[PDB]
């Protein structure tokens, strides 16, 4: 998260690491069961970290599980990042506490200009703010026709933009797969940018309310 | 250029997903 500040801990509750052999993508738990993250942080096995706030140190309020199933959304498309939203279920449930609760799914999309909160462990690009220790950014989200007009014919209905035309403040890498929440509910799911905070390349985010029909469908398939 | 945020280690351009290149310090952005 670059342009952010160091996050009360366990304020995001919500939020995951996954993890294999180091921290590569964040997600967000939706119930005892289950995670959401981006469908490109797929890996066939990984273990999701709950319950963090520094993750190089032992806290006491972590949760290390195995996944039992890593579903990627059946029409998520490599070669321009599109659908890009996966399931994760947990080998055995989360146990909910101070540090480790759910986020609601959206009730409906949410209009340009709300007020959203991102976070995550990815890049931070300052010598300042400790990308070790969870990274907190309000951004808002921006219209159809900015977010077009920053990437001409790239984006699709899955997809939305969100942060300051102007740049300095954004996700980065290592924050993919994490979330963006707009008034208690997860809107979106970090997903690919040029760059990190450059003026005019805001960060594109996974739509997560159009997928709410497969993500409730399949968090009770099996 | 489209580049997805995940951290993902890199030698060469081509270890990166789509149009990430592997940045001086190791890493695909
Ligand atoms: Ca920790």
């Amino acid at each position: 998260i670059v342009g952010g500040y160091e996050c009360k801990p366990y304020s995001q509750p919500h939020q995951v690491s996954l993890n294999s052999g180091y921290h590569f993508c964040g997600g967000s738990l939706v119930n005892e069961n289950w995670v959401v993250s981006a469908a490109h942080c797929y890996k066939s096995r990984v273990e999701v970290r709950l319950g963090e706030h520094n993750i190089k140190v032992t806290e006491g309020s972590e949760q290390f599980i195995s996944s039992s199933r890593v579903i990627r959304h059946p029409n998520y498309s490599s070669y321009n990042i599109d659908n890009d939203i996966m399931l994760i279920k947990l080998s055995k449930p989360a146990t909910l506490n101070t540090y480790v609760q759910p986020v609601a799914l959206p009730t409906s999309c949410a209009p340009a200009g709300t007020m959203c909160t991102v976070s995550g462990w990815g890049n931070t690009m300052s010598s300042t703010a400790d990308s070790n220790k969870l990274q907190c950014l309000n951004i808002p989200i921006l219209s159809y026709s900015d977010c077009n007009n920053s990437y001409p014919g790239m984006i699709t209905n899955a997809m939305f933009c969100a942060g300051y035309l102007e740049g300095g403040k954004d996700s980065c890498q290592g924050d993919s797969g994490g979330p963006v929440v707009c008034n208690g509910e997860l809107q979106g799911v970090v997903s690919w940018g040029y760059g990190c905070a450059e003026p005019g390349n805001p960060g594109v985010y996974a739509k997560v309310c159009i997928f709410n029909d497969w993500l409730t469908s399949t968090m009770a398939s099996y | 250029r489209v580049c997805p945020r995940i951290l993902m280690e890199c030698k060469k351009d081509s270890d990166c997903l789509a149009e990430c290149v592997c940045l001086e310090h190791g890493y695909c952005g």
